[PDB]
């Protein structure tokens, strides 16, 4: 059985409300998965304001970029899904 | 000739392969030393067969030695027990 | 009896040769795209990604099994 | 309570002691108000029994008249239907036996006051093929009956039409239930159907049918032609009227009693049939319904009254009201061990819990009385008892649990022990 | 008693017996 | 407590396929 | 020990092999038992991870200690249902002591 | 519950129901509704039993030929109850009750007692083909729990000496006083009925206007 | 409209009065876990592996034979119903024979998934398993049956689709043995589908008797041409040699049958 901490669900969900009011514009849906990770999904013109708020501000200082990749949904008419995890 | 046939056949082109060379083949055919065993007399209406041992035989089924008409064979060692 | 495995479109190519490989007797291909089985979620996705790619497509609409009414009793009646 | 006058005893051919014959049956007067009863109406009939409160004579237990009441609805071109279960399988119910092999009008006008109430065409009894002795007794008291024009059509000088039939069983206990006895009638194998089509709306042959235990078609007529509401003062509550009790085994005069329902159960072995063989307190545990029912220690015995009520209260069941005694020098566990073996050489296989589940407790319980089986495998057979408990298409899974949780809940101690005497002996 | 006078029993009760109805 | 014996490949595999062999006489 | 063949041609061995290496086409042997006709590894495919010697449920095929049978060319590697049974005619009083002694951990 | 035909038990054996059996066919028959014809199995299949113990395979088939019914259905009825014989037992075909409200009673008592009688095991019949052994289930006559059956004799309370008069009983002469046997008739509680000694109250006693 | 009202875990779904209980599942589009009930045979209760539990209802009904009536609110995922599904698991597995190995309907069982996914991680039997004795139905049905879960699928389309009632059940307790009481083979058209509708391996194909193991058969989706019904077929091949053709479903030409000619 996990031994999920259920502070993480909560700080994290908190901080994902934040990010949704701070940029509006650009964030789509925000969830926080039972993996107790946080995800901010963005309308692709969104990918430099959203970033740079997460790598340069007080509050939510995400300095380094684990990794970039993308997923081929090929269904979606969309289909890749660029992922940017960020620490 | 394998256990299983495989004897090409003269014409065969692919016979190429074992000239300066050799063939292959195990001479222990399973369906000769299986059939070269004392079938396995018991008293009870069913037996067991785990492979002649426990986690290092074959998984433990349970055959029906009813009827002396047919000696049952477990499907993985193809022992026949006589009733 | 599942029918888990009957309720997403699957976009397959064509069958062509598989031979055998003269030394060991597999079967060998030339086909690149023969393993091939794309997974949608609706006829209108499918056809979406094959006229996107310039392949030509064969839809085959789905067969889910009608309502068939069942009941216990009905065997016994004579 | 108890001490129920001869006065109130129904059946008083018990013990034969009469012409079980039509003129004994007549100086025991059980067809003395047969027309006037069905005359009365239907409607009349089912009143008499719903103020009499009665519940089901046979293992289950049903208010009589609300089950009868189900078919009573308007017919739909399909002939209603009788079935007299006379099949007794469950040991301990030689109750029913008696009924047969005397006072065996009781059941045929038993037969027709029920007939009516039902609006039944024709009552099919189904006997044990074992009493062919029974069934011969019945059909020459059959036959007496319509000689004399008591059944039949127009029988008892009336409108109504009725048929009473016998047919013999085959050695099957399942073929007690209520489903499946319609089944061996219809002369598939006796298997039970499940309860989503009621008996009462898919039937016999597919009409509308109901199963009685042969006491409960009995005491009908009595009920009618006597005050039910007499009847009902003898119950207690929900639970009213007399039934038989068989009491066997290890007690000094086994025999079957009518006496009253709600009767202490310590004191019904002291005071009529005989007191428990060796004393009262050489009682290891009391079944009171039959095999079915879980047994209870002396503990428990003396304390509860016999009525259906007070058993579930009690977590045990009044069944067929059989009560089977143990002594100090039985083996529990050996005892129960030959129940789950009468039950493994009996369930229909139809239905994968009681198939697997009686066979695997069969398995486990030789091994219990043997001793071999660990300490931690006797609360393993609960929850394998439990399993077979609530999934079953019929009762017998239902049955077959409750023996084996009695053991558990009560024995438990004595189990262990004869865990730990074959692990020290290796 | 005998193996056929359970039988013969219903043998003797069919007169008794009424019509049955026919499906 | 240059050899000749080399091991070669098969296709041990009973030729999973039969053709008609034509008739042997003519019509 | 009888002397027949335990691989009973499950398939239980290629659906889990990686390296998409086996191919055990098989037929009833006409004692009406189950076994092979045609058992296979591309041993340039291989890559020595022992999920078919786990995964068989009888110990057919396993995985010796072998680690000396370079060979000059690319056919020899191929081996067949006959390179791999008198292989194990070989080394079967040298398996079965490193099976007896692993069993367990097994 | 498989038929290899064997020669003695095959269909090459002829079954067919007495001019007098045929007519009790029928009469069972009509008990059931028309064109019911069909319930008439277990009833006939024991008068095919009547007829004959073995009751072989060809004797199951003409049942269903004369119930028009699927050979299966009958096969299917005669496997499923224990009444049927589908093997030839012998002329007495003695049954046990081992329940365990007999077993109580020593009923296994009884079984030692009836094997080293008969001098053969449970579950067979003897080389005389005198009398067939077998362990039963519940006879519903628990009251008198030792307890054996005798071909429909269904004795009672039965004791080692008890069982052995009435085994010499059988084994010479025939009819021995089928019935209990310590006199206590059927569940008569031993000491004294304690009940029903007050003669019958007649007809119309009670009658309370319904 | 004569919809009555039913709640599948709360998706409140309507029905028509006299659909089963699993059949309000299946709109929904949960699956309760099933044997011995197949949409085109008659619903016999034999297995009761669909045991569900109705709301605030004393004891869990049989989906496949259980009217479902208005208003109950169907528990399949309940920590009772997975207790009734646990525990049966428990029981069919209980007498099996453990030659899955052998059991050509590997991959193509019903058993082990249910098992695997429904069932439970261990075994509690620690007793002696039974053994049936292996008959001969005929040249095209290879019963081994030690492995039937007597869920009686087969003496049902015996008697139901095919009209030849030569197959049932012959005595009771474990001992029941769903075969044909005298060796007679069962000689119809129709016969191999006796082979696709018994869940369990007990009586397999012979010819295809071990040939292949399913994950493999890549599987084209075809017509029959042998007869003029054009039944729809799956011709499955492995490695470019077709193995086996088994029906697939088309409601007005072959509605899941096929013919022991064109298989
Ligand atoms: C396995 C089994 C055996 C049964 N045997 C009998 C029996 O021998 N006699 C009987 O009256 N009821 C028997 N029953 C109970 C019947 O199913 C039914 O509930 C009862 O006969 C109805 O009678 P009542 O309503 O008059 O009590 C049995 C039930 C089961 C599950
Ligand atoms: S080797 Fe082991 S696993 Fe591979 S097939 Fe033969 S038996 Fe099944
Ligand atoms: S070891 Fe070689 S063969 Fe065995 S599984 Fe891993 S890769 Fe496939
Ligand atoms: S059926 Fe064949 S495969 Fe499915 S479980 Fe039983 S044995 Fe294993
Ligand atoms: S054979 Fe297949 S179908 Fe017939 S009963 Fe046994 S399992 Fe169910
Ligand atoms: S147990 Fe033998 S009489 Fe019921
Ligand atoms: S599937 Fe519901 S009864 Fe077996
Ligand atoms: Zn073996």
């Amino acid at each position: 059985v996990r031994p999920r901490s259920d502070v993480t669900h909560k700080q994290l969900s908190a901080f994902g409300e934040y990010v949704a009011e701070i940029l509006p514009k650009y964030v789509q849906q925000v969830q926080v998965s039972c993996l107790d990770e946080l995800e901010i999904c963005i309308h692709p013109d969104g990918v430099i304001p959203t970033l740079t708020f997460l790598r340069d501000h007080t509050n939510a200082q995400f300095k380094s970029l684990a990794d970039l990749t993308a997923v081929d949904v090929p269904t979606r008419q969309n289909r890749f899904e660029i992922v940017y995890n960020l620490l | 000739i394998t256990h299983t046939g495989q004897v090409y056949d003269e014409k065969d082109y692919r016979r190429v392969r074992f000239v300066d060379r050799q063939k292959e083949v195990n001479e222990n055919f399973a369906i000769d030393l299986i059939a070269q065993q004392p079938v396995n007399e018991v008293e009870h209406r069913i037996i067991a067969c785990d492979g002649g041992g426990g986690a290092l035989g074959h998984p433990k089924v349970y055959i029906n030695l009813d009827k002396e008409t047919k000696t049952g064979t477990c499907g993985y060692c193809g022992l026949q027990f006589k009733q | 009896s599942g029918v888990n495995n009957t309720k997403k479109w699957k976009m397959e190519f064509d069958t062509r040769e598989r031979w055998e490989n003269p030394l060991m007797g597999w079967a060998s291909t030339a086909d690149p795209l023969s393993n091939m089985v794309l997974t949608f979620s609706a006829k209108e996705d499918a056809i979406a990604f094959a006229e996107k790619n310039g392949w030509s497509y064969d839809v085959e609409e789905k067969k889910v099994p009608k309502p068939k009414s069942k009941s216990y009793g009905a065997n016994f009646s004579w | 309570f108890g001490s129920l006058k001869d006065e109130d005893r129904i059946f008083t051919n018990l013990y034969g002691r009469h012409d079980w014959r039509l003129k004994g049956a007549l100086r025991r007067g059980d067809w003395y108000k047969t027309k006037e009863i069905l005359l009365k109406g239907p409607d009349w009939i089912l009143g008499e029994m719903k103020t009499s409160g009665l519940r089901g004579r046979g293992g289950a237990g049903f208010p009589t008249g609300l089950k009868w009441s189900f078919m009573n609805k308007p017919s739909d071109g399909r002939p209603k239907y009788l079935v007299v279960n006379a099949d007794e399988g469950e040991p301990g119910t030689c109750k029913d036996r008696e009924i047969m092999r005397h006072d065996p009008h009781k059941l045929v006008e038993g037969c027709l006051v029920g007939g009516r109430a039902m609006g039944a065409r024709a009552a099919y009894i189904y006997i044990r093929g074992e009493f062919y002795n029974e069934a011969s007794n019945l059909q020459v008291a059959i036959r007496e009956a319509y000689e004399a024009g008591l059944i039949g059509k127009n029988a008892c000088g009336s409108d109504y039409d009725f048929d009473v039939f016998v047919v013999r069983g085959a050695g099957a206990y399942i073929c007690g239930e209520e489903t499946a006895l319609i089944e061996s009638i219809e002369g598939k194998q006796g298997k039970p159907r499940l309860k989503p089509p009621f008996p009462a709306d898919v039937g016999v042959f597919g009409c509308p049918t109901t199963v009685a235990n042969v006491e409960t078609v009995a005491v009908s007529p009595t009920i009618c032609r006597r005050g039910g509401t007499w009847f009902a003062g003898f119950g207690r509550e929900r639970n009213s009227g007399t039934k038989l009790f068989n009491i066997s085994g290890h007690v000094n005069h086994p025999c079957t009693v009518e006496e009253e329902m709600s009767v202490p159960l310590k004191e019904l072995i002291e005071k009529h049939a005989g007191g428990v063989t060796g004393g009262w307190d050489n009682l290891l545990a009391v079944i009171p319904g039959g095999s079915s029912t879980p047994l209870i220690p002396k503990s428990v015995c003396e304390t509860v009254l016999m009525d259906f009520d007070a058993l579930v209260q009690a977590q045990t069941g009044l069944g067929t009201a059989a009560v089977i005694v143990m002594d100090r020098s039985t083996d529990i566990v050996k005892a129960i061990a030959r129940l789950i073996e009468f039950y493994k050489h009996e369930s229909c296989g139809q239905c994968t819990p009681c198939r697997e589940g009686v066979d695997w407790m069969n398995k486990v319980m030789a091994r219990f009385v043997k001793g071999d089986a660990r300490p931690a495998e006797i609360d393993s057979l609960w929850e394998i008892s439990k399993q077979i408990e609530g999934h079953t298409i019929c009762a017998l899974g239902d049955g077959a649990a409750w023996p084996v949780q009695g053991l558990i809940r009560h024995f438990r101690p004595e189990l262990e022990d004869r865990m730990q005497r074959f692990a020290q002996q290796h | 008693y005998n193996t056929y006078t359970f039988l013969d029993l219903n043998l003797d009760l069919s007169k008794f017996r009424l019509p049955q109805p026919s499906s | 407590p240059a050899t000749p014996e080399q091991y070669v490949p098969y296709s041990t595999t009973r030729k999973k396929i039969h053709e008609w062999v034509p008739p042997s006489t003519p019509y | 020990p009888s002397g027949e063949e335990r691989c009973i041609a499950c398939k239980l061995c290629e659906a889990i092999c990686p390296a998409q290496a086996i191919t055990i086409e098989a037929e009833p042997r006409a004692d009406g038992s189950r076994r092979t006709t045609r058992y296979d590894i591309d041993m340039t495919k291989c890559i020595y991870c022992g999920f078919c010697q786990e995964a068989c449920p009888v110990d057919a095929i396993v995985e010796g200690p072998n680690f000396e049978f370079s060979t000059e060319t690319h056919e020899e590697l191929l081996y067949n249902k006959e390179k791999l049974l008198n292989n194990g005619d070989k080394w079967e009083a040298e398996i079965a002591a490193n099976i007896q002694a692993d069993y367990l951990y097994r | 519950f498989v038929h290899r035909d064997t020669p003695e038990n095959n269909p090459d054996t002829p079954f067919d129901f007495t001019p007098e059996n045929y007519k009790r066919i029928e009469a069972i028959v009509k008990n059931y509704p028309e064109g019911h014809q069909a319930a008439a199995v277990l009833p006939v299949l024991d008068l095919a039993q009547r007829q004959n113990g073995w009751l072989p395979i060809s004797a199951m088939n003409k049942v269903a030929e004369v119930l028009q019914v699927p050979p299966m259905r009958v096969y299917e009825v005669a496997t499923f109850y224990t009444m049927y014989n589908r093997k030839p037992v012998g002329k007495y075909h003695i049954q046990v009750c081992t329940t365990t409200p007999c077993m109580l009673r020593d009923s296994d008592s009884i079984l030692e007692t009836l094997q080293r009688k008969l001098g053969i095991k449970v579950g067979e019949t003897t080389p005389d083909k005198l009398f067939t052994l077998i362990e039963v289930e519940c006879l519903g006559a628990c009251v008198n729990a030792p307890m054996v059956q005798i071909n429909d004799n269904y004795y009672e309370d039965l004791t080692p000496k008890d069982i052995e008069e009435i085994i010499d009983e059988l084994k010479a002469g025939k009819v021995p006083k089928p019935g209990p046997r310590s006199g206590r008739f059927c569940c008569e509680p031993a000491g004294g009925l304690t009940s029903l000694t007050e003669p019958p109250k007649g007809p119309g006693f009670g009658v309370q206007a319904g | 409209s004569n919809l009555i009202e039913v709640f599948v875990d709360g998706q409140s779904v309507m029905v028509e009065p006299g659909t089963t209980v699993l059949q309000a599942c299946e709109k929904v589009g949960m699956q309760i876990p099933r044997f011995c009930y197949h949409e085109r045979l008659s619903v016999a209760g034999n297995c009761r592996m669909c045991l569900v539990e109705i709301e605030k209802a004393p004891k869990v009904v049989a989906a496949c034979a259980m009217p479902v009536m208005k208003g109950w609110n169907i528990l399949t995922n309940s920590e009772k119903s997975k207790k009734a599904r646990e525990g049966v698991m428990e029981f069919l597995l209980a007498n099996h024979p453990l030659d899955c190995p052998i059991c050509d309907q590997g991959g193509e069982c019903d058993l082990q998934d249910q098992s695997m996914m429904f069932g439970s991680d261990r075994s509690r039997f620690l007793e002696g398993k039974r053994a049936v004795e292996d008959k001969n139905i005929g040249p095209l049905v290879k019963t081994i049956m030690t492995r039937c879960i007597q869920c009686t699928r087969c003496i049902r389309f015996a008697s139901e689709i095919a009209g030849v009632d030569d197959l049932g059940t012959t005595g009771r307790g474990n001992d029941m043995q769903v075969g044909t009481y005298i060796e007679k083979m069962f000689m119809s058209e129709l016969s191999g589908n006796v082979i696709d509708i018994c869940p369990v391996g007990a009586l397999t194909s012979k010819p295809y008797a071990f040939t292949a193991r399913p994950w493999e058969t890549r599987k084209t989706e075809s017509i029959d041409v042998m007869d003029a019904v054009g039944s729809n077929i799956v011709v499955s091949t492995r490695t470019g040699e077709v193995m086996r053709i088994l029906p697939r479903m088309h409601e007005d030409i072959n509605e899941e049958w096929i013919s022991d000619k064109t298989r």
